[PDB]
């Protein structure tokens, strides 16, 4: 029933459970900023949140790929 | 080896095309053969001619 | 059913539904002012409206670009 | 074919069609004033007309320039 | 006979049928913007559509190659 | 049919036929303006026209670059 | 080994072509053998001669 | 021997469109220098010098805009 | 041609498939070289050169794929 | 060694397309520097300098794009 | 004797072009300050100052243009 | 002498090419810092520093192109 998770899944989950709340903070920020785009107090916050989101997603992906290639290289030597 | 080509051609084109836009007051206007009314006073027409 | 819309579409449209009527208010004021260009009460209105419209369209396009980059960086790692 | 026109030249035309006759009035006044330069009835009239025409042209050119800058800022983000 | 289609064909077609109409939306929005290149609304729309289309074609072509590389790896062991 | 054309030629020609005659309108309005450089009607015309020609050529060249990028990304995956 | 090449050629172009435009009464534009809009709102004709 | 591009062509259109101002402004200055207190020559030179100021201002900006539009295309070749 | 293998047939499909692009790009280059500052000539050459680039890439990758298929089959005669 | 590859040829076409610009650009500079405050010299120089700028930019980008077409073919020889 | 580049050469062309203006300005300011209220001295000084301004301004804008053409070429060695 | 490679030789050709710039650029700074508001000093420093910029960028880019030629040949010894 519950998902089988491998190892890469555990690695990704460390990031997902690392940024506890950012996933929703970003959306709320956007909603209010879009409601009143001309407020520099809203803008100054949204800029930070969006940048943190970008870095988070990027690091997560790059990490997963490295583990993939280590595993692939070990498996090749079985033959 | 003898290779021979021969060619003849004739063509002719003649006549006219028409379109325009007419405005009656502000409230009314009509476009003839054109996607939209010219935002223009009175009337205007164009008669493209080919010969 | 409704024309297919993706994530970027649903982000861009958020701004449009945020600025409920600005798109009309700008043309309204523009016509009123064009009716009598030398009226300070009209000029002082249209300055504000046009400034708001500029900021809105600008911040919209920048945000859509950032969300394109975040995706392309991930897709590249599939291979 | 109809003379093709864009957005910016239509916003430009809005002012020309907003001021119904100012363009001619400005010449008529000059004509009669030049006919009798010392007549104070004519002078205050021509002062009014010319002061109107000057604001007309200024507001026109500035609005066009702002609407150009808003488009160039979006077209840059296509890359 | 009905046109033969394999597993890679299947995987590829899932994207085409997943994006209902994008494939034509991006043609219409082009014919519009081309008719009036200087309207910000048309620009702001086309930016979104063209982004979504670019991301769709990349994710498709990478996924097909990832599958091809598994099949080619298994077939090598029949020897 | 035309001397030859790829898909990019087509995307270009869509702009060149979308702005029906702007090329000649701009080419001649200059020949008016240069002969009497100090008439405000002539100036306001030329301003409005050259802004259109600018934006036209700009968005034209950007669209081609984006389609070239999308094609290169797929051809690269054949091998 | 003898190799020989000879050529003769004779050529002749001569005559004229035409196009133009009028405007009447701010009602009618007319254009002849132009794909243009007749943008001038005033009568123009353009001959072309070669010999 | 001579070589001319699109931008210098665009300048030449102005140079040929002001048939003689280039000389008129030079002469009116000499006349005024001969007798500065004549209000006739003063009104003349004011007219000419303003026309020359506008002719030059518009010329340069036009050229500059056509440079920018080309640079923005050549940037996309790569 | 004196002799043409399957790979040659594949390449020739591309060559005969694009009518005249080979010369079109050549002519466009000389035109642009005559007036490097005309926007029209620039916008033309950008297109032709992009098209040419993609043509050569697609051409060269296919030949390789077909080479590897044959090499794999030939290997199993042993 | 009058040896000139395809890239050399592609570049040379521009050199021979702008016959005299190469020196006009220096003539104008020298006569401007002789009297920097003259509108006729300023207006001439601007129009020449800009043409020379766009000339060198189109020249170098074309060369690079051709190099990137060749290298992608030579890679497939293996 | 000391090493000089192309931008140095282009700079020095102006220094040698306006042969003495640096000295003429240094003199005219001294003889003006010696009697600030002679209108012939004021009228002399105004020209030298305006000339110096236009001189230095043209000098620097030229250098910046030639710098950026080269940085644009060097960017493509990769 | 210490061991020096082919890339070292290439690198050093630049340094020995610009004999004195390496120090001219420093002296210019030491002077300009004394009176930051002397236009004769500023006009000189702008030139020296632009030259230095172009020198270092050409150097690094050249070195990298030769590194990637050698690496590409060494790859095929296997």
């Amino acid at each position: 029933a519950t998902p089988w998770s491998g190892y890469l899944d555990d690695v990704s989950a460390k990031f997902d459970t690392g940024v506890d709340n950012l996933q929703t903070q970003v959306t709320e920020a956007l909603d209010k900023l879009a409601a009143k785009p001309s407020d520099p107090a809203l803008l100054a916050a949204y800029q930070s949140k969006l940048s943190e989101y970008n870095l988070y997603r990027n690091a997560q992906s790059n990490t997963v790929k490295v583990f993939k290639d280590i595993d692939a290289a070990i498996i090749q030597n079985f033959r | 080896l003898w290779i021979v080509d021969l060619n003849k051609s004739d063509l002719e084109r003649l006549g006219t095309s028409w379109s325009g836009s007419i405005t009656i007051g502000d409230k009314l206007g009509v476009s003839l053969n054109q996607s939209s009314i010219s935002t223009l006073d009175g009337s205007r027409f164009i008669a493209a001619v080919n010969a």
